[PDB]
């Protein structure tokens, strides 16, 4: 499965999703330039629009703890 | 790990497949669990940085908690840097270079040098230095990950 | 533990982990059962303080009676100290310091003044007392949990 | 799950929300002065009327053993 | 493997039952995981390319991939040909030879040979460019077999 | 369970009450003059009447084999 396919479900928790997205980012082999791109980028992008509201309220700058304990309700 | 040889000298000796197997196996049983934090302490004892991302690296799961730990380990490691400065002029003939935090995550330095470090007289400990960065890692995802 | 090597000399070793996994494997299958003190017993055989940390600090479950003992060893340790006084004047140079309830419970002394005080001539047994403070704190427990 | 949401049931017994209690209270970290604070105040205030009433014939100065066999019946 | 004794020397010691039966055991579970590189360079530590050989020769299963080892093991062994052209001129009778693609592999050198140059001052590190090879064929093997 | 709680069934075999009295004779830590005063006393006691009137016929001095071979077919 490629990283492109990794995608949040209507109902799955993000946390669930998150494992998800560093294993096969962990399958990945690319430049970690490249890399951190794909997780400011594309972990955003593939999450659910509920949780992507809440993510969008989060700003630039949060790390993983916030943005984990930030999707929690959803 | 370096361990003490019979002779009376400090020597590396390789860690055993069914310590491995009980690493891992605690991981499997007990997850996020506090009882993960002594034993882990146990079986980190006379360990290297080389043989502690062995351990990091070996896990299976819990994919979120390994990122957090890893960024955890390199902030920890920015700091250390920070906090040390490189230290003035050229380096001695005669010495061995100090360590920076990549050599103290293993990742700069070879199993040679971890051995320089350690065995030398005065010895400096990398491996509590790093044991202390995931043990403080081990309390931000044992409190995340109480529910 | 402080076992003795080859040589004829008291030196430190590491516990082995299917010891370890053994006491954690009697504390899963026999909880407060009676049969646990003589087992302990054995498996403290020329234990550390630290050692005996360890072992209680990797217990998962029974909270009720793991905090019941902390209690009972800070009990134990308060009358150490209560019966046994600090001598007098400043410490010697060629002499080393005599224990406190927390040394032997481990917490204020490091490894190496564990072994000190073992090895050394005549030698003090820091082990046997935290052990029977165990043994009463269990006997404690035992009798509680008697239903 | 917070220190501040383990409570006793009205059928629970003491003892196994007394486990509760310090295996949440094992995952606390805070000084040793906070953690004897929380010990003799939220542990009662979260027990069930019935044995909340039993600890209140206690009085202070109590020791587990004492509650733990105080509250057995409840 | 190539341990080192206790009097100080480099020496061959055959590696352990329970060591093969483990990489077997992890070769049956976790397939083309990628814990199982990290895994597989743990007990390939001090490991010979006859070990090597042995360990890939042992496996049951997954032909397909087998193949597509072999293969790359070839192709990177060809590229060592390649990059390192023989020598000028006759073997010095106090010298030994220069490894070929085929001697990393393990395939046309004799035991004695591959401690030879592994002992030897300089020391020649064959296990450690099949271990790249080794690793680098298991990328590819992981990136296929990823769905 | 304490140990004046122990007592033999109405269908239970001795043996099997036997049993049970040592192994909370085994978590009674009192002296061993009074263990022995229980031995002696709260075992016949709270023994079943069918039993309890074939140890009588033993009379004192009686002996565990003695005892357990003498209340087997009860």
């Amino acid at each position: 499965t490629s990283i492109l396919d990794i995608r949040q479900g209507p109902k799955e928790p993000f946390r669930d999703y998150v494992d998800r997205f560093y294993k096969t980012l962990r399958a990945e082999q690319a430049s970690q330039e490249v890399k951190n791109w794909m997780t400011e980028t594309l972990l955003v992008q593939n999450a659910n629009p509920d949780c992507k509201t809440i993510l969008k309220a989060l700003g630039p700058g949060a790390t993983l703890e916030e943005m984990m304990t930030a999707c929690q309700g959803v | 790990p370096i361990v003490q040889n019979l002779q009376g000298q400090m020597v590396h000796q390789a860690i055993s497949p069914r310590t491995l197997n009980a690493w891992v196996k605690v991981v499997e049983e007990k997850a996020f669990s506090p009882e993960v934090i002594p034993m882990f302490s146990a079986l980190s004892e006379g360990a290297t940085p080389q043989d502690l991302n062995t351990m990091l690296n070996t896990v299976g799961g819990h994919q979120a908690a390994m990122q957090m730990l890893k960024e955890t380990i390199n902030e920890e490691a920015a700091e250390w840097d920070r906090l040390h400065p490189v230290h003035a002029g050229p380096i001695a003939p005669g010495q061995m270079r100090e360590p920076r935090g990549s050599d103290i995550a293993g990742t700069t330095s070879t199993l040679q040098e971890q051995i320089g470090w350690m065995t030398h007289n005065p010895p400096i400990p990398v491996g509590e230095i790093y044991k202390r960065w995931i043990i403080l890692g081990l309390n931000k995802i044992v409190r995340m990950y109480s529910p």
